[PDB]
DNA sequence: CCCCCCCGTGCGCGCTGAGGTGCGGTGTGAAATACA
DNA sequence: TGTATTTCACACCGCACCTCAGCGCGTTTTTTTTTTTTTT
């Protein structure tokens, strides 16, 4: 009566970005109250198959999707996404309180963004309990980024985390990880193509992204990283940035990051100005 | 006026790899209208050729342009399809003064709408990434790259 | 007709070089627009499958492609891909700024792509910050070909990417990794053949491709690799080099490196065979 | 007022059933041959 | 003029051909696992 067609199937889940299979089969299992052809994939013989593929298709549509965009298109995208109601002001009074002036930042963000080389690697240094890891993790989760692990370099799969995301944070950076960076990473800091590593497969070369690096070691002051000196741009968080009398003050939510950036497109040398018909065209990908 | 010569003949075909003739049919008669027409145009400038594209397609159903030059000179080809029927006399006036050319820069005559290398023509022009297009595509030459 | 036709799928995903089933599935439902065989695919409730076949066609299409060129014809293509600004006086200015003619390079450079037994390894050794890693990785970049990493060493599938590539690096050797060289891996210097693993393959016996090593190891100089003395071709690299606001002051491009081998495409002698066809249609029969 | 190039080929093994078309196993006589 | 003796002639009824595509359709150890050498 209702031939199946798993063309539309795969576009109705790609239209609600429906990855996962079992949240596929539920939610069109339910949807099948109202939509002709979920009622035909529910008489249909070979359900948990069409499940599988329409999960294939969609991780596929998604992953090519995220890989093609440009870095102001992504952030563009990334800052859409970003949910809840704040200010840069945040950000601006976080570092005027640890008496560093923001545009030190942004003239650093301009070049980290950009991967020039020997300039993208930012290093927050301070006594712990200072608000380093607040705006690195703060900052690292807006870029949707990927948050590394410094212990397990004694295996070399701890960079394995690279492989998709653009941006990675090593938290508290000790002398080991300090001198694994100068021993085996030489390169990446430098921009050049890297040699990553995972776990049951094989090694890919591919560009190193952008990094946010958290120590208590002033590198530019130690001399056995006398080569680590070009490559790393320090800043120095000094003041305590939590509780002064029992509840922190200062947080960044999305909503402050997003604004920051939505405010400061100018000042950081990108563009989105596309305004092309109405929002874009955005048509299918039946 | 000026239809067209043997040296205007001999550069399309230099240049396109067929002959005029064989992706036209013939209207002797400059003042039978029509909705279809192929033009070819030598010497013509670049700002003018693209500026064209965007004039006409505000009084055309389709449009499909496209140029090639060489040592003997450049000439470019358009197979227009205009929401209301002209005459040769007509276009003939409307694209001198719209391309900036004497009208001896032109050929005009409506296309072969029955053959299968006159279609393949237009099918394979929309192939390339350089040609312009604007429309849906005539069905003389879609129905005639299909039927099962 | 409608019915969809595979060959033309895998045509196509050749037509464009693209291998990874992603980008295929996302670009061909993008091209679905003007492609009557692509507004079938759609349809086709075996999409993945599909899928799957196409670039798995595709990647043995072009690994089948590749390893049937003989070097200079590989060269030729890899000058045909480098686009850019530039020339080799932006490299022999270099040189000279490290105070090595151009010319006995150019005579390590022929037997080196050659492959010739005994000398099919160049060592740049230099203190460090004086740019070996920029010029090696500049060139290994150009040659298309691998760069290793000494620090998997102990798991022996560190050598897993030598079974492809036809120019390996391994940069900044150190004691450890000269004593491997010396003792382990003797014959790939040597030139004769080797066996190597791949993740979850098998040992493919094959001749060990030209190396290119940076270290900070004077190998000529000492008494442990005496045994290596008859294997190694050595640069010195001394004078020093980027210390200056984030801009080495010479960085390689691969116009430079295309500059370089097609004007001295007589001096590392490099050419073909009798040739009636060169600039023709490529061979496309794969629909 | 007539010829200086578009053009690189065919499909899940296997079924299997309604569909109808025809020269015949059999449908089996009025016409038709010759008898007396 | 009555009557034995027979194939063509429209066809009961068919044996059996070819004609489609909706039904079936798939691999996963080995390495990595932290285990105790592997200089010290």
């Amino acid at each position: 009566t209702e031939k199946f067609d798993f063309g539309t199937m795969v576009q109705w889940a790609y239209d609600h970005k429906y990855a996962e299979e079992s949240k596929i089969a539920y939610e069109y299992a339910l949807a099948a109250g109202s939509d002709s052809n979920a009622r035909a994939f529910l008489a249909t013989n070979s359900q948990a198959k069409h499940v599988k593929d329409c999960a294939t298709m969609v991780r596929h549509y998604l992953r090519a999707e995220t890989q093609a965009l440009s870095m102001p298109a992504y952030i563009k995208a990334r800052c859409k996404l970003a949910t809840g109601e704040g200010s840069w002001k945040s950000i601006l009074t976080f570092f005027n309180y640890q008496n560093i002036e923001l545009i030190t930042f942004i003239n650093a963000l301009k070049l980290w963004l950009k991967g020039i080389p020997k300039k993208n690697c930012l290093a927050f240094i301070g006594p712990p309990n200072t608000g380093k890891s607040m705006l690195c993790n703060s900052l690292i989760h807006f870029l949707g980024g990927s948050v590394l692990s410094f212990a397990n370099h004694k295996s070399h799969f701890w960079l394995a985390s690279l492989a998709d995301t653009r941006a990675a944070l090593v938290d508290d950076a000790t002398h080991a990880c300090w001198r694994y960076f100068d021993t085996y990473l030489r390169n990446a800091l430098d921009g050049y193509p890297v040699s990553i590593d995972r776990k049951h497969k094989a090694a890919v070369q591919i560009k190193a992204p952008p990094l946010l690096v958290t120590s208590n070691i002033d590198v530019q002051a130690e001399d056995r990283y006398l080569y680590l000196h070009s490559r790393v741009q320090t800043f120095r968080f000094e003041q305590p940035c939590t509780d002064e009398s029992g509840e922190q003050p200062f947080n960044i939510t999305d909503a402050d990051w997003k604004s920051f950036f939505v405010r400061l497109w100018g000042r950081l040398d990108l563009i989105d100005e596309e305004e092309d018909s109405e929002e874009d065209g955005d048509s299918m990908r039946t | 006026g000026s239809r067209a010569t043997v040296f205007k003949l001999g550069l399309f075909k230099s240049l396109f790899l067929c002959s005029f003739h064989d992706i036209t049919r013939l209207f002797k008669n400059d003042k039978t209208t029509n909705q279809q027409w192929v033009l070819a145009v030598f010497g013509l400038a670049e700002v003018f050729f693209e500026a064209s594209f965007e004039l006409l397609k505000k009084q055309c159903s389709f449009l499909q342009m496209q140029k090639r030059s060489h040592e003997g000179g450049t000439c470019a080809v358009y197979l227009i399809c205009f929401n209301t029927a002209k005459s040769r006399e007509t276009v003939r006036n409307l694209m001198a003064n719209m391309l900036n050319v004497r009208e001896e820069c032109l050929m005009l005559q409506p296309p072969k709408i029955r053959g299968l290398s006159a279609a393949l023509f237009w099918f394979k022009s929309s192939l390339s990434p350089a040609t312009l297009k604007h429309g849906a595509l005539p069905e003389w030459i879609r129905a005639q790259t299909t039927l099962n």
